[PDB]
């Protein structure tokens, strides 16, 4: 879809208003599927390893999250698609320049590529940035094809702050969701019973992001 | 209170970000 009017008339005020914006059937039947085999191709080659936390402390990260994942830059061999997906990500994102808030977004992270393998697995209820790394927005796309969440769970559950009701986002074929990676936005990923993939990337705010790295560089 | 950072997804703080 044109990404002018996505962004500018659909994206900003759905998260202007309401810190949330789901965009469904996103790239389509055949790009989404084929994304699903670069995923799968990943998945069956070893490629994922337990997902990690900011902050380690005593906990074994999988009572935290039970996912298995990898990094993604969108130039390997075999993850063309998944390039294809960034770049039509960080397209809309660029439409939206100083119309998400009040942040400058100036890059993000590498894609994360992320299993719940089934078996119960899934992510306690968290935030994706809750002490000021630089992270503002939280892109996702979704991409399992036969998901009855009915059945399978893993649903995202989202608890946008002040509001009345939670957002429940199922992790349907080719949805792309957005929201705030702060505190506004509290979510857990409720168990999953069949293997379930999504593609995550977050968009740096340049100021909060250059405070953040120079905490990191100075200790 | 608990440190929510204990929490939250890693991302890579050290080599570069991808600048848009």
């Amino acid at each position: 879809l044109p990404a002018l009017k996505l962004a500018l008339e659909y994206i900003v005020p759905c998260m202007n208003k309401h810190g949330i914006c789901v965009v469904d059937d996103f790239l389509g039947k055949e790009t989404g599927q084929q994304i699903g085999d670069e995923v799968r191709a990943l998945h069956d080659t070893g490629k994922f390893t337990d997902g990690q936390l900011v902050s380690q402390k005593s906990d074994s990260s999988k009572d935290i999250r039970g996912d298995k994942i990898t990094w993604i830059e969108g130039k390997e061999p075999g993850c063309e698609t998944i390039g294809l997906l960034m770049s039509s990500m960080d397209d809309l994102i660029r439409h939206c320049n100083g119309k998400l808030g009040s942040y400058k977004i100036n890059g993000r992270t590498k894609a994360m590529v992320a299993c719940y393998p089934g078996n119960g697995t899934g992510y306690v209820r968290h935030v994706d940035n809750p002490n000021g790394d630089g992270r503002c927005v939280t892109c996702i796309y979704y991409l399992n094809k036969d998901w009855d969440a009915k059945v399978s769970g893993g649903i995202l559950r989202i608890f946008p702050e002040g509001k009345a009701q939670f957002a429940d986002i199922e992790p349907k074929f080719d949805r792309l969701l957005f929201f705030w990676s702060d505190r506004r936005n509290p979510h857990e990923v409720q168990p999953a019973y069949a293997t379930r993939y999504a593609i995550t990337v977050w968009y740096f705010d340049a100021d909060e992001r250059a405070r953040a790295k120079v905490k990191y560089l100075t200790g | 209170e608990l440190d929510l950072e204990t929490l939250a997804p890693y991302i890579p703080m050290d080599g570069e970000d991808f600048q848009l």
